[PDB]
RNA sequence: GGCACAAGGGAGCUUGACUGCGAGACCUACAAGUCGAGCAGGGACGAAAGUCGGGCUUAGUGAUCCGGUGGUUCCGCAUGGA
RNA sequence: GGGAUACUACCCUGGCUGUAUUGACCUUCUAACCCGCCGCCCUUAUCGGGCGGGGAGACAGUGUCAGGUGGGCAGUUUGAC
RNA sequence: CCUAAGGUAGCGAAAUUCCUUGUCGGGUAAGUUCCGACCCGCACGAAAGGCGCAACGAUCUGGGCACUGUCUCAACGAGAGACUCGGUGAAAUUAUAGUACCUGUGAAGAUGCAGGUUACCCGCGACAGGACGGAAAGACCCCGUGGAGCUUUACUGCAGCC
RNA sequence: UAGGCCCAGGCGACUGUUUAGCAAAAACACAGGUCUCUGCGAAGCCGUAAGGCGAAGUAUAGGGGCUGACGCCUGCCCGGUG
RNA sequence: AACAGUGGUAGGAGAGCGUUCUAAGGGCUGUGAAGCCAGACCGGAAGGACUGGUGGAGCGCUUAGAAGUGAGAAUGCCGGUAUGAGUAGCGAAAGAGGGGUGAGAAUCCCCUCCACCGAAUGCCUAAGGUUUCCUGAGGAAGGCUCGUCCGCUCAGGGUUAGU
RNA sequence: GUGGGUAGGGGUGAAAUGCCAAUCGAACCUGGAGAUAGCUGGUUCUCUCCGAAAUAGCUUUAGGGCUAGCCUCAAGGUAAG
RNA sequence: AAGCAGAAGAUGCGGAGCCGCAGCGAAAGCGAGUCUGAAUAGGGCGCAUGAGUACGUGGUCGUAGACCCGAAACCAGGUGA
RNA sequence: GAGCUGUAAGCAAGCUUUGAUCCGGAGAUUUCCGAAUGGGGAAACCCACCACUCGUAAUGGAGUGGUAUCCAUAUCUGAAUUCAUAGGAUAUGAGAAGGCAGACCCGGGGAACUGAAACAUCUAAGUACCCGGAGGAAGAGAAAGCAAAUGCGAUUCCCUGAGUAGCGGCGAGCGAAACGGGAUUAGCCCAAACCAAGAGGCUUGCCUCUUGGGGUUGUAGGACACUCUGUACGGAGUUACAAAGGAACGAGGUAGAUGAAGAGGUCUGGAAAGGCCCGCCAUAGGAGGUAACAGCCCUGUAGUCAAAACUUCGUUCUCUCCUGAGUGGAUCCUGAGUACGGCGGAACACGUGAAAUUCCGUCGGAAUCCGGGAGGACCAUCUCCCAAGGCUAAAUACUCCCUAGUGACCGAUAGUGAACCAGUACCGUGAGGGAAAGGUGAAAAGCACCCCGGAAGGGGAGUGAAAGAGAUCCUGAAACCGUGUGCC
């Protein structure tokens, strides 16, 4: 799924808000992107959030 | 409800406001410390008890 | 489950000693040019709630001492 | 509906087209609406009595909520402010 | 003449160059990302993955935020005598 | 004068013409329909196509011939029901009913009320005038601050898209 | 057991399709015409996505709108809306 | 005692009857309880007794308490039974007679003739049914009549693959 | 004919809102759920005391509601009607 | 009251809390007064003219389906080609 | 401890004091389907491979065991590619899978009808429902807390605060918390500084990682220095504070044992447990049954006992584990993409509001002890705490089930849909919907025999207290259907 493998962010719910209040159900997106890290110690490309890479100990392969 | 007529509270005005500070005193009258034995120091404690 | 106050009807009564209930007056909020001075210094004043509208909202304010 | 001791016309000075009110009444389901002597403050006119809280009377207006503005010996979430 | 001329001290107007920043924009590049391209391996496999070329490339795609459009769809409104 | 521009060809009383059975011609003894023309097109018209058109049609429309019980105007015959007997045996409906006619009265249209008239008791085969007959809490109309489907330059939104 | 036929007009060209159970028709479809989108991971469509149809196709192809064989034609207006 | 009053819908107020259960007292009942069925009794009403018949083991009374406490109507729900009514209908069709069986025969069996289908109303074989198939016995129910008969009831039995 | 596929804010439709198990302008079943109904129908023993209204005002109000008027019970004033 | 002892009881304990005896004011606050007001004025609300509270029965009301029956519908999860 | 071979009659054949049937504990067996798992499949069926065994000349046939996937462990190989890695093979696993109790708990998603007398903010409601994770409980929990006192001292739940403060088209409505009174009580362990060891990067005298020690807090604590002290004398513990194991004993659970006192007399009666007249027992006058109502008839009850085996709890012992005080203020440590902020939402009673506090997506982004957070915008002062790590029992919620019991609960249209062969019959393609139906008698003594009849059904005769109790068999109302006739 669209989850996270390190920090674990996923897809969230919540309401849109018209500007007369009107509540809609929507969802939050986590940021995943596409890169190469290690997986058990093996250098898989798996979806992580850009905020688990801003650190750098995520370190890609 | 009144059948569609303005609710009388919707036809006044709101009044006021609530101090959060306001403080309420148990109050005695003298006919009430007139219980009392002379000489005695009539207190709060007394008083409650 | 306990009976609900009026919150409405809260922010707009109080009651007096021998339980009636005290009002402000309607027609206090703007258009004064519009009233004369005497009905402006009358109007300021409180007002007591009607026996008739009384016994329709006495209930509103049962919880109020 | 009233008005010719004018409420109609003219002239002098002025701002009572006042502030706090208000015995008691009319009207009225309520909310409102109407009249009011008299009291106090400080004034206009008048020599004084006295009259003046708009207009000869009765239409010319819109609740609450929510905002704007001015004033304020009010409150201010531990305390001083805000 | 309003003001005096040398020279020196400190400054301004305008323009120019350079140093260091600051964005915006222009091209170009390759390593991110992308390939519903080719070759090899996993492997009897038009999936997937790994490797090597090629193309594209800081765009695209995706996330957050914002504006416009939007009867495609949805909840409703559309007076009394 | 106005407009962006003012309808051309063709067709036209038409699946379109209200007035209207328009007027004229044909068809009939008699034709609000039909056919041919005319054009004051209420309110035709050129790809929501215009005007023609052989073939096709359980299409719509008018007229002839053949043919006939469609009709004048009904008659007879056959079979199946009906009818009688033996066997078997439901249903809708139903406030209780010893349940006439006339005029009137009445929530204004009576088997049941009033005043008259008429009527011996019980069935069978038939007809449907009434029981505002049975069936289906009217679909018409109006109302409910009822519902649902649809529409849009109604309001407020959402997806999608830029 | 086995077509009634003829004349004339309206509509649709035609065979075909349609409201199972009140409408078979002039309605839908149709071959033909035209407009428009689409350079291929095509546009369009289904799905949140992956994955698909399109298409194992490639502008003489594919999607969408309108018209509806064939014959003769299809005029004027780009102000408004797209 | 006197005087006066005493129609009533919506609605307000009062006093009661009755049903089920509980408590406490006091009883009834196999010499017959409750229920049911009669009756010509009693009370102002809701209602309550008494007697007899049926019934065959539980039940009143007094005071108080608690409620699933009172039905004629809801095109009410369920059950039972009526009316329509000995009425409609008995579901396409050729049967007749002679024997047999039997408690009983238009209806079952056999015989004869006749009649109907015969691009089926014949033969085979699916899907489906699932024992309905065969033999013997039976006539409660089912069979739109009848029934000795049946695809029904009761007993047995019956399905054989290297192709 | 057989075996399959498409499912309800959906599918399928040579298009009739047609068809999707005798149901279709949104299938059927269960649940929220005893939805809501200012509307219609129903609401069960007896007697006694007293006994209306069908009006005014306001109302997205008019066959609904609220206040007043009119009824009833109780307690006061009392004799004010 | 919860709670602790006790027959699923009565009761005992439990004084936290609740209502009343003081009201007036939006409030600071003052207090048989208080608020308005410049005011020992007038007026409003109060006091003098005083009874509450706990429990039980009954009437009514609020929140619960709320006297009983009745929609057409809406939504959620499933079952059907 | 004397009969037994179920309902369930019947016939048959048998078993049992050499102890059956029956009751309890622990074992064995346990076809096929089902997560179903050797493969497949239209559940309850079909077809295999590998060892071993039966059988045949052999094939064909049969029996037992193994053979799913994922995960973990060990071993062997190792592609493109050189080392490697991916991948593949073998062995080892009481690892996971699925179910349910229609409940309770924590989360992921999340309505609408309805209320507002319309309706969109709001309400219904974080409800119904779907999904995941679980546990006997779950969640919370040992202060960056509540407060504003000569303060309190984890969390949870009950009372109260209070329908208050507040929130709100300030409409409909929504709605706290702290203090106070109670139930229950319980506290702990890491990260970092530092020490020792070891290893790899040598980054080259530095660094990272890995082990053990050390250490755990706020007017500061710890490291580090100083002393004092223990090293088990003594303390704790498997419910946190480390983690398993074994005995002895006590009290229970899962069958049972024993257990007082009238056939008292007499009266009806089919039958006494009833009536009348007398007794007696009682730590037993609970209850059921017995031919009508039983303390003294039966099973029982009060009371006192009982366990080969299994199981629950408790207490001791064994066993296991274990130092904690004071003085320093040189230096060092005290949880970073964290706290917090902007933007978009959500949760807080609190709807963006003056909006503190908590959570999520996205982006930015601290101080770090001269430090940091909160006290409802925010600042200053003061007060109280020390976040960004974890564990933690009790008081609480719920009941499908087991045991024992209770009811001013129902008594066959009631009470569960279901007293009865009921989730059955029936209805539906399916999900699903969903009934009706109790009573002979004390005892079958269930009508021998005779008569009419084919039988059914009757009439006698017998049984019985009663057959007008004869199998839809207690009672037997009304509708409704008949027969006879007193009056018309
Ligand atoms: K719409
Ligand atoms: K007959
Ligand atoms: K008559
Ligand atoms: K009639
Ligand atoms: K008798
Ligand atoms: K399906
Ligand atoms: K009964
Ligand atoms: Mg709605
Ligand atoms: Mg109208
Ligand atoms: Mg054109
Ligand atoms: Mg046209
Ligand atoms: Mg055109
Ligand atoms: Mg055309
Ligand atoms: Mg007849
Ligand atoms: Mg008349
Ligand atoms: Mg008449
Ligand atoms: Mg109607
Ligand atoms: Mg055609
Ligand atoms: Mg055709
Ligand atoms: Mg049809
Ligand atoms: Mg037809
Ligand atoms: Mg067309
Ligand atoms: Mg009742
Ligand atoms: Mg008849
Ligand atoms: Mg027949
Ligand atoms: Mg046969
Ligand atoms: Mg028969
Ligand atoms: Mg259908
Ligand atoms: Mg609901
Ligand atoms: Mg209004
Ligand atoms: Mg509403
Ligand atoms: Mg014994
Ligand atoms: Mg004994
Ligand atoms: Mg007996
Ligand atoms: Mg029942
Ligand atoms: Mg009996």
């Amino acid at each position: 799924a669209r989850k996270c493998v390190i920090t674990g962010k996923k897809t969230t719910a919540g309401n849109n808000r018209s500007h007369a209040m009107n509540a809609s159900k929507r969802t939050w997106g986590a940021n995943l992107q596409k890169v190469r890290i290690l997986v058990n110690g093996k250098p898989k490309k798996v979806y992580v959030s850009a905020r688990a890479l801003k650190s750098g100990k995520v370190e890609r392969v | 409800f009144e059948g569609g007529q303005m609710p009388l509270f919707q036809r006044l005005p709101k009044r006021g406001f609530t101090n959060i500070n306001r403080k309420e005193y148990a109050v005695v009258n003298l006919d009430k410390l007139n219980g009392f034995a002379e000489g005695t120091e009539v207190t709060p404690e007394l008083l409650l008890e | 489950p306990k009976m609900k106050t009026h919150r409405g009807s809260a922010k707009r009564f109080k009651k007096t000693g021998s339980g009636k209930l005290k009002r402000s007056h309607a027609y206090t909020s703007h258009l004064f040019a519009n009233k004369s001075q005497k009905q402006k210094r009358k109007l300021r004043k409180s007002a007591v709630v009607s026996a008739g509208d009384f016994k329709r909202i006495k209930q509103m304010l049962a919880n109020i001492k």
